[PDB]
Parts: C-alpha cells; structure tokens; sequence
C-alpha cells in the first residue's frame, strides 16, 4: 500500500518521470552521463565528477558524454543505476524510492536478463514497494484510446511495429530494426564532413543532433529534389558561425525508408509497417490497416505522414482503405499510457511486491509479467 | 575597492574606464492521414 | 611553524614581497643587481660591491645594472639567489626563511629545469617549511574574484593568454610570446638614435624606460599619425637637458600589435587573445569573449583597451558581445591573488613540505606544480 | 583521329601534403620529388645580381631556405590556398620538372579518401579550364598501393603527412562504409614535438626553423613498446647538431612526442588511436572477411618509418584483435613511392582508356562527369 506510484519511461534519448494522474511528465532529461574532461586548478570551481540533465546541458563543453544504453540494451549498469538515483534527487521528483511504487516501460523483444537485473536494482538498491514492467506499444494505444491497432514506434534507440488486438500484442507479428534516430544523426554527420563541416568531439555531435532535429525534410519524390539546386539554408552555431546545410538536409533522413544507404541489409520503415500486418491473420488485416498509430521521436520529421502514406500504398494490397492516426503528443504517448494503467485499480494486482520478489526471486517478475 | 589602501602604491591606474565593451546591437504536424481503396 | 606565508611575485621588472593577509605588497624593488664600475679612493664611501632596491635606485649612476632573469627564465642563479637573500634582509620584511612558508608565482610554459633549480634553492639554501609554485593566471582570478575568465597578462618579461572556465584551465589553449615591455624599450631606443639621442650606458637605458612609461599612447589608427607628423613632445632629462621625442612616442609601442616591425615572425597580442579562445570548444568560445580580463604592466599604455577591443572585434565572430574587464590595480592584481590563495585553509594541503622534497626530490614538485 | 592529343604518355602527379611526386607512366621511380610549399623572400633586395623572383619551389627553396617564408597551400589533404597550388602545378610543367606541354599529355591525380566534394570539384576545373588537359582521372590512394604490391585483397593503413586513413579492399571490392580517416598525421607530430623542445629550452619560432624540428623528428624519434616504462625512467639525452653547428640535448621528447599517433588524448583531440582505426575498420566488415583482413594488412605512408612502429602496432592490434587470429603485416621497402608506382601501373594498363573523363564530356555534363566514373 502507498500514496501514488511514480511512472519512469526508460527512453534511449530522454528519461520522462512523473506521478500517475499527471497530464505531462514533469521531469524530462537526456539519458547520458557527462564527466568533466579538463583539469580543476582554481578553488570554488564546479564540484562533482558527474553531471546529469540541465547541469550537463548548461556546461556541456566541459563534459564528455557517454550513453549507458544503446538500442534499448544497458551496456554500463553502474551509470544506468546512478541515473535512476538522480531520478529521486532534489532536482527531479524529490521523493523516497522505498515510499512510492515504480512503473518502468521497456522496449519489445528485449533479453530476459535485462528485466532480471533491472528488477534487482529497484528491489535491492531502492527497496521499492512494487515494480511493474510494461510494453511501449500497449501503453501508446491506451493513451490514444484504441484497444486494437498497429503501433509504429520509431524511437531514438530502436524502431518497432507491434500489431495489438483488444490490448494483446501478437508476439509473432512484432518487427523491430536497430536503425533509429541516433543512426540518422551519425548518418547526417557523414554528409556534413563531405560538405566540409567537421564535428569530431562528442560535445560537437550534440550540435549535429540539434541541427538534425532543426533542419531535415522528408522529400515526397527523392530524385526530383536531388536533381534541383537547393537554396543552401544557413544555420547559426553556438559560437556564432553559420553553416550551409544544402542537399544534406533531406538526403540524411532518407535512411529510414532506404537502409541500403548505410549498407545494412534490412527492410525500410514503410516495409516494416505493411509486412507486420501481412503476417497477421486475414480477419484482422483489414482492421489493422484501418487502425494504424504512429509513435516515437523520428516520426516528427515534416512530411513523414505524406511520404509514409505514399510508400504504404505501393507495398499495401490494392483496394484496401489505409487510415494512419498520429497523436499531437507522439513523444509522451508511452508515459501517458503508464499514468492511465497505474491509475486503474487492477494495477494493485498487476505489479510485483518487494516481498514476492524476495520469495521467488527472478521467477516472481517472469510469472506476473508473462 | 580599497582605494586608500592601494593609494600608497605608485602604479595604480586612475581616470580610465574599468570595462571596455562593444555597443549593444538589437508547431508539430497532426495525424489523420488516409486514402481509400 | 604555522606563521604567515611570504608571497613573492617573481616579476622580471620589480619583485613584490609581503605576508599573507596584507592588502598590498609592503616591499617592491627592481629585479636587477647593481655593481659599482667607478674606483673608490676616499674613506667613508659606500660599502659593498652589491646594491639592490632603494640603495641601487639612489646611486644608479655609480652602478652597472645586470638583469638576472629574461622572459621569465633565470640566466644567472648566483645573482637571483642574492636577491632572494635580500628579500629576507633587514631592509625588506626582516624575518627568518625557516619560520615562514613561501608562495612563488611563475609564468606558464616555463622550462622544467628553471622551476626545478629555483625550488632546490628554497629547500637547500633557505630551510623553508613548505614551497608552493602557482600560475600567474590562476592568482589573477582569485584577485578579481571570478572562476571563469581569459587572463591576458602582458608583463615586462613575457606576454601570455590563459583561458580558464569555472576554475578549469585548458592547458592546450595557452599561448605564450617572448615580446614584452622590456623589448619595446629597446625598440624605442632605436627611434631615439634615428632622432639623434644616444643612451649607450645601462644606467641611461633606465631613463629610456622612464620616457616609455611617461610619454607613449596607442593610436586607434596607426597610419593617420605616421602620415600626419604631429608636434614633437619635449621630455626633461635628469641633468636638465630637453629632448624632442616626436613620432617615436606612438610608433615604438606599436610592436605589441605588429611583431613584423622588429622582424620576429610571431602573432600580434590581439591575435594571441582571439586565437587562444578559438582553440577552445564551440560552447565556451562565446562566454570567453564575454569574460576577458586584462593584466600585466604593458596594458597601462593610454588607449590600449580601445585599440585591443577594435582588433579583437575584427577577428572575433560577428554579433558576439565582447566585454573586457581591466582592474585599476593591474600591476598588483597577481600578488594580492597569492595573498588570498595563501590565506585559504586548503593551502596547507597544496604546498610541498621540506621533508616531502628530501624524500622524493624534484619528482614531488614536478607532480604538484599544477 | 589516329594521332590525337590523347595518345601522349600520361603524367602521374601524386598530390601529397608533404612532397609532390611527378613522373611519366612506365617510369620505375618518380623522377621529380619536391616539398609541397611556396617560399617567398622576407628580406629586402638592395644589391643587383641577387636571386630573381618572389616565388621559389623545390631545390631553389631548399638551398636558400633561411631567406624564404614557408607557407603550405594544402592542410589535411584540403587545398587552403588555390592561387599557390596553381603556381606549383604550373611549376610541374616548367623547364625544371618534366618539361612538357600540359595540353599534350593526359594527367592522373591521386586524392585522399573521404575528402570534401568541392575540394576535388575545384581542382578538376583548374585542369580542364586553366590547363587544357586531354583527359583527367582522379584515383584513390589505397587502390594504387595495391596495384604496386600486386594484391587485389588487403587493408591499406596509409599514415601520410596530412591525414591517416585505413581502406579495407577485398578482391578489388572497396567497402565505402568501412573507410576510417583521422586528421592527426606526421605534420601535427612535428608541432607536438616542438612543444617538448620549448620545455627543454630550445626555441624555433620561425617557419624556416620549423623545418629543422621536422629534420630532428625524422633523425631522433623512436616508438617504445612500453610507453610508461620510458616516461618514468630518465633516459640518456641524445645530442643533435643544428645546421649552424650548435648542439641540442633532445632527451625524453624523442619517444614522448611520436606517441601522439597511438594516444590522441595527448594533444587533447577526442579521436581514435592509429591502432584502433585499423582494427575498428576491419571489425565493421562482414565475419567472413574479418579473419582474411587481419591476415592481409598493408602499411603505407611516411609516418610508418618511425623505429619500432611495426613492433608497437602489432602489440596494440593483437590486444584489440580476437584471440587465436593470425596477423601478417606487409610493409613494402619503398613505402614513400608505393602510391606513385601504383598510378604509373594503372595509367599504363589498357583498361585505363575507358576510366579517364574527356575534356568534351566535362564541358557537356560539368561537375557530374568527374563525380561519376570515380571510386
Ligand atoms: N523535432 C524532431 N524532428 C526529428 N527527430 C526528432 C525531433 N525531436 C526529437 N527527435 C528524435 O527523436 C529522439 C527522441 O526519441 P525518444 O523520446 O527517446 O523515444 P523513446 O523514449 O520512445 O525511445 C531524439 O533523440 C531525436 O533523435
Ligand atoms: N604607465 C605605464 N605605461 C606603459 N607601460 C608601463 C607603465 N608602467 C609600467 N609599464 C611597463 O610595465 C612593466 C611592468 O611589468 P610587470 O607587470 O611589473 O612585470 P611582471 O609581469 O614580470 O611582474 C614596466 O617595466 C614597463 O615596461
Ligand atoms: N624517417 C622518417 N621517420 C619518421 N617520419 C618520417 C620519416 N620520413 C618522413 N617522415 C614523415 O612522413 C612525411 C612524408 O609523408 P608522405 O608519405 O609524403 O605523405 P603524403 O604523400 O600523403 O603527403 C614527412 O613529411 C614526415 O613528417
């Protein structure tokens, strides 16, 4: 028994933290640790060798950025645990981890060892009352308010499409690809270096990421815009210098639709959506084409809807009606879902208690999850 | 400041400006994407 | 013994010495040894073959001036040791070197053997309790009371720019140039010879130094005054004779901005400042232009601020705010910095003890230099 | 039609950052090798019968170096000053070097991989507009080194004066996504060594004096198998004799300066080390090739000539490489001239006749012509 459960969306790009019932996540910060590279010589300097969130955003130049989790897989647990320690700090939430239950939102088709280690931290380090792991796709629909529908969630770490019927995810029709937002930022960097703009440093790559998010358009006809001479729109850098992006603006984000550009022998994002529906039974295909939901950060590109709809038509069967629904709050659809689920009385039965974890161990979270 | 303390010293600059500075000068897309059979 | 540490600003021109807690250096004397050239015939004459400080200032004509240290490097250690012995004499301070700790202020990017030999003297000759060598730039920040700021310290010996952000010094962005106040005085002398005024003697060169400090202004437009041929300002010599300085007044000090005039293929003082900032990371470059601190004696020329600000603006990015802060006590900013640092309780951990030096030797002071 | 301007012997020009290597296709060695910088006299001419001209290139600039101010037109394989580079390319066809008409002979240029498109594009315009060349073919540095050795498969670790890069090529197939280049090269090591000489108390401010620092680097610098061992121990200071006759004691700077290649953190650049670049480029390739690419490693560039480079690289690669993998590092005796000899062979091959782009095709399609038919 507790006051109010805390929802924590373990996003690859940014961590979204808030209480169940809250309309928006109150505390959103980037999911990386910044350590100072330069030597401290003078007294009354910035104290601490660890900077997370707005403290790392303000003094970014001083710090070396290292992301603990890549493609939704935690490589460094020491850094990931310290970030969850920061979630309960005086900056974000400012509450006792033993007092409030936690709801975590993990990517689909993750290893079981991740959930087992994740559970150990919150029951051993943080002595949480109860922990409930939830899928990203199911929560996105709960937010939108549809029980049946295909969730095309193109995140910072991974892109995946989950066909869900009456709140149940079809484990055999799930399609996930490693290519995500981080690959577009690195792929754009390759074009900027060829144009003659170098961003070698990890601190400089965050500016390329800001440039990528600011200036990238998804062309309706690729070859037409390649052949036409661009205006070479200038972008103002932090120092004051101006860069001419030119054709690299729309040529970088094409990777999502053509993985052949980076050299990875995978299907395009438009093929993932159609292929995932075609795998499902004949009776649902028509409903799944009728109920398509867009999610993830990489869907925010201008003209994504018009380009995707055109690509789906080519791959989709003839005489099929295609209705693609994109909520205005795409980024916060997973969290808002967690807030609704946590608010439901059934949630009291759904989560795993600290006592149940101590008795059965790793089995406890596997039994009351699966 | 401590002017009467530094005043004893020979090499203290006075009648100069302290600071030399330049003149101060001066929607996400929605959904509902559909197409019929 | 836990007495007040003695701060010694090891300037090429003048040595500034006092106890930690003192607002101003009580004892400031020129950094040169004067030896009598003339023969002693009469009894009751000036005793001693060595004269330092006010004794050498009063009887300058009798003495031959020899500077032991050039560009912050000690050429003659025997002479410098006698001057450091004079620091503990009955004239200045008048205390025991074994009773008080010592704080030395050396220039950045000095030779390793220069610092090593200096330290040996204060551990072997002088049985000092503890020795701490400090940077000129870091102490200037304690003086001003700012953790962040670019310190352009243009001394008599050497000119250097050290950019430090929130107490963090970037060791790769430091830029040091040999051209300094003493070289401008030699360069001015060349113009007096062209006008027809000879000052061959070492005692006479000190009058040229006095002329330089008295009558020299940095024109906002160099060529305008070169082409114009203004009225030749008259200077009164010690004997009573009058000299007409004329165009040499403003054309001599130009060397700081144009090293090509003496023939040295080095960067100008305005290029050193901007280049040292441009070496820094993109995020910090704008802040470093906003926070610029001027120090050193060679900044005291009339219109230095107006000329430098104009030259920096030309090289700096467009639409960036440049705010250069110059303390009125430019000469005495470095010493009072050492007094503040020595007054801090942490300082007890900072220095190297005589016992610690005897154990590890030069290795100890080489590690605990930065 | 038969005796056209296309049937003349093609001129190979290796556009090196340090030294330009020029000769005809079929020549065993590059006949004309000169430093890639322009020297202008800084001192004033007072007396008649003095050295004529305000521009000195090659042996004329080498013999009167003290008089001249050295300015490098190209940095990290990118042309900073085009006016100076055009004067050097005009000197390539002068009475001193080659002594032939640029409109009569075709040209083969060798550019570094992953260069800017505008850099190659501007260079091409000069050789079609200023120089009325019959045909121009831009070639990769890596592929030419393989023609020289006579191997279709092999990883080319070319550490030049301007840039260091590794290009993995399998049976004549270049993987364009596996190419890794870093700006850190021989010229930056000389600047890094200069910092250690100033700490010892030897000043070399002048651009002419920097060439002596480069000569000191080439003479006395060794790559220690264990860095920290030699750093902590006080080594014997090897003495070097300067042009004037003065002797300098170099000391520990010999092995502390060149370490930069393996530790970029020393200069403060957050880049990969030369040993990481080579291994990382192989690890990016498909599993089937990874073992063969470790088995077939080719060293190129001037910066491999440091003593104990081979022994140090092998140790660093072995640590990063998988266990029980056979590593065979192949070094040609003529490392410096391996790129040029490749260009000579390629140009002499009958297949080359299809490879080069005509002046006519350039005038029609423009930049598109030179951007196509390359790599
Ligand atoms: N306006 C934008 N346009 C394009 N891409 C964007 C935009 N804003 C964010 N992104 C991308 O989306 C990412 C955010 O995804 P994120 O919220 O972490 O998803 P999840 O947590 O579900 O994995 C950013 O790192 C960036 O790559
Ligand atoms: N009013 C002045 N105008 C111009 N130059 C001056 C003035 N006063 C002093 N100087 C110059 O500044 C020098 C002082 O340098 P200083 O800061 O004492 O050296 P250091 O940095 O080695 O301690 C003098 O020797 C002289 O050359
Ligand atoms: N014996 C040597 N030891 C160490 N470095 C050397 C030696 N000889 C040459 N170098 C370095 O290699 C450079 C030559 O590089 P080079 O092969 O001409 O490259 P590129 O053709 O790409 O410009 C020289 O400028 C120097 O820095």
């Amino acid at each position: 028994i507790a006051n109010q459960p805390v929802v924590i969306d373990n996003g690859s790009g940014v961590i979204k933290a808030g209480f169940a019932g809250d309309q928006i996540p109150k505390y959103c910060f980037p999911n990386y640790v910044g350590r100072p590279k330069h030597v401290r010589v003078m007294a009354g300097a910035l104290e601490g060798d660890i900077f997370i969130g707005p403290k790392a955003e303000e003094h970014r130049g001083l710090l070396s950025i290292r992301y603990p989790m890549e493609h939704g897989i935690v490589k460094d647990w020491n850094d990931m645990e310290r970030i969850w320690q920061y979630v309960y700090s005086k900056d974000q939430l400012q509450t006792f981890s033993e007092e409030h239950p936690v709801l975590l939102t993990e990517a689909p088709l993750n290893p079981r060892k991740n959930r087992e280690r994740a559970a150990e931290v919150f029951f051993e380090t943080f002595n949480v009352p109860a922990l409930f792991i939830s899928m990203q796709a199911v929560l996105s629909l709960y937010a939108t308010g549809r029980t049946t529908g295909v969730v095309l969630d193109s995140g910072d770490g991974v892109t995946h499409a989950v066909p869900i019927y009456e709140g149940f995810a079809m484990p055999h029709s799930i399609m996930r690809i490693d290519i995500a937002g981080r690959d577009v930022s690195r792929f754009l960097r390759l074009y900027l270096r060829k144009e003659g703009y170098d961003f070698h440093s990890s601190s400089e790559f965050e500016i390329v990421k800001a440039i990528k998010e600011r200036a990238c358009y998804l062309s309706i006809n690729p070859q037409k815009d390649e052949t036409l001479e661009t205006e070479k729109a200038q972008y103002y850098l932090p120092d004051g210098s101006t860069i001419e992006i030119g054709p690299s603006r729309f040529r970088a984000p094409e990777l999502l639709f053509r993985p052949d550009l980076i050299g990875e022998e995978s299907e395009g994002i438009h093929e993932v959506l159609v292929f995932a529906i075609q795998k499902s039974d004949m009776d649902l295909r028509r409903t799944l084409f009728s109920n398509i939901v867009l999610s993830g950060g990489s869907t925010l590109f201008k003209g994504f809807g018009d380009r995707l709809l055109s690509e789906v038509k080519k791959l989709a069967p003839k005489d099929v009606k295609i209705r693609i629904s994109a909520p205005q709050e795409r980024l916060y659809s997973t969290w808002i879902g967690g807030s609704i689920l946590a608010s439901l009385d059934t949630f009291k039965k759904m989560w795993v208690s600290k006592k149940e974890y101590e008795e059965d161990g790793a089995r406890s979270i596997h039994r009351k999850t699966f | 400041m401590a002017d009467p303390k530094y005043a004893d010293l020979p090499g203290i600059a006075r009648n100069e400006p302290d600071v030399y500075e330049t003149s101060d000068l001066p929607g996400y897309e929605s959904g509902e994407y559909e197409m019929l059979g």
